[PDB]
């Protein structure tokens, strides 16, 4: 709540239960790396 | 001058393991430093390297960040690895050097099966 | 980054010379080539490294040619233990083209 | 007094004693020939 | 353990610490 | 800049020099080559070694 940005994405999707694990950056499994990547400089917050 | 790798077991996929690399005769601080893998069927290629100042940075584009290489203490350096696959299977040999080597231990063959 | 060793495999005599051709898909960092021969099962042993210069301790029959994008090995001869696979390690300005790089293995036969 | 010592220790079963709130001269000590063995890292002798 | 050492109502002692 | 290429040799490149123990620090753009050997401490050798 203190902090500015230039902007904010926001992505939405549908997994299932084990695969949000797979949403922490740097991870990897079928969802990470066919479906959906992020940075390892990944900065925010990730809520399923 | 010598060095000697120990580390190398059978580990499930999917599984941390870790490597280390001891230097008998001379410090890690130094002489450069590299660490290498050799599939039994497949070509030479290299991870990452650290001496001196911090060089951690410098790792294989393949490798991403399941690779992390670090220095305990002066004469030994530990090679963490994270999310083991089946094509992770060469054997592990503690380079010395960047661009230039000139002596490797004798290699411990980290091999992955279920 | 990936260094194509052409030919893969070469094939030479004992008194026959031999000549490797590895290029670099991008320009060299201030000359930073080396080689390695492999025998099998022991990692590589040093032969020659930027490009020419000669390490101390091996013999005077490795000689190095080429700089930039193209380079080669000459070999004058063989004396039948040599039969090991070549690695030219290609230093690259770094944070380009990763960071170094390791190309595919050239073994020497002999037939006899 | 250190030196002195009638006895010493074992290597494994090593002796320590404290030094504190003394002056020490240690060019006396560097400049002697019955002491086979003395090399100082870190510090000089002069600086001693 | 000891790591240092020292060896040295008509009357009113007064002391700072 | 880096000189790898040339300088720098396998088993030790012992061609350049450079003085462990002076006397006394150096005045700008002074050049010593003197090479004499230095003594220590009590200064006793006279000799060589």
């Amino acid at each position: 709540n203190d902090l500015c940005f230039t902007n904010v994405y926001a992505d939405s999707f549908v997994i299932r239960g084990d695969e949000v694990r797979q949403i922490a950056p740097g991870q990897t499994g079928k969802i990470a790396d066919y479906n959906y990547k992020l940075p390892d400089d990944f900065t925010g917050c990730v809520i399923a | 001058q010598s060095l000697e790798e120990s580390g190398g077991d059978l580990v499930k996929p999917g599984a941390s393991l870790t490597l280390t690399c001891t230097a008998s005769g001379f410090t890690f601080s130094r002489y450069y430093m590299s660490w290498v893998r050799q599939a039994p069927g497949k070509g030479l290629q290299w991870i990452g390297c650290i001496d001196n100042t911090i060089d951690t940075t410098y790792y294989a584009s393949w490798a991403k960040g399941r690779f992390t290489i670090s220095k305990t203490s002066s004469t030994t350096v530990t090679l963490q690895m994270t999310s083991l696959s089946a094509a992770d299977t060469a054997t592990y040999f503690c380079a010395r050097g960047m661009v230039v080597v000139d002596l490797w231990g004798p290699g411990t063959l980290v091999t992955v099966s279920s | 980054q990936v260094l194509t060793q052409t030919p893969s495999s070469v094939s030479a005599a004992v008194g026959g010379t031999v000549t490797i051709n590895c290029q670099s898909s991008q320009s060299v960092n201030n000359n930073d080539l080396a080689w390695y021969q492999q025998k099998p099962g022991q990692p590589p042993k040093l032969l020659i490294y930027f490009v020419s210069t000669l390490p101390s301790g091996v013999s005077s029959r490795f000689k190095g040619s080429g700089s930039g994008t193209q380079f080669t090995l000459t070999i004058s001869g063989v004396q039948c233990d040599d039969a090991a696979t070549y690695y030219c390690q290609g230093g690259f300005g770094c944070n380009s083209g990763d960071c170094t790089a390791f190309g595919g293995g050239t073994e020497v036969v002999v037939k006899r | 007094e250190v030196f002195n010592a009638t006895r010493f220790a074992s290597v494994y079963a090593w002796n320590r004693k404290r030094i504190s709130n003394c002056v020490a001269d240690y060019s006396v000590l560097y400049n002697s020939a019955s002491f086979s063995t003395f090399k100082c890292y870190g510090v000089s002798p002069t600086k001693l | 353990n000891c790591t240092f050492e020292y060896v040295s109502f008509k009357n009113l002692r007064e002391f700072v610490f | 800049w880096n000189s790898n290429n040339l300088d720098s040799k396998v088993g030790g490149n012992y061609n350049y020099l450079y003085r462990l123990f002076r006397k006394s620090n150096l005045k700008p753009f002074e050049r010593d080559i003197s090479t004499e050997i230095y003594q220590a401490g009590s200064t006793p050798c006279n000799g060589v070694e």
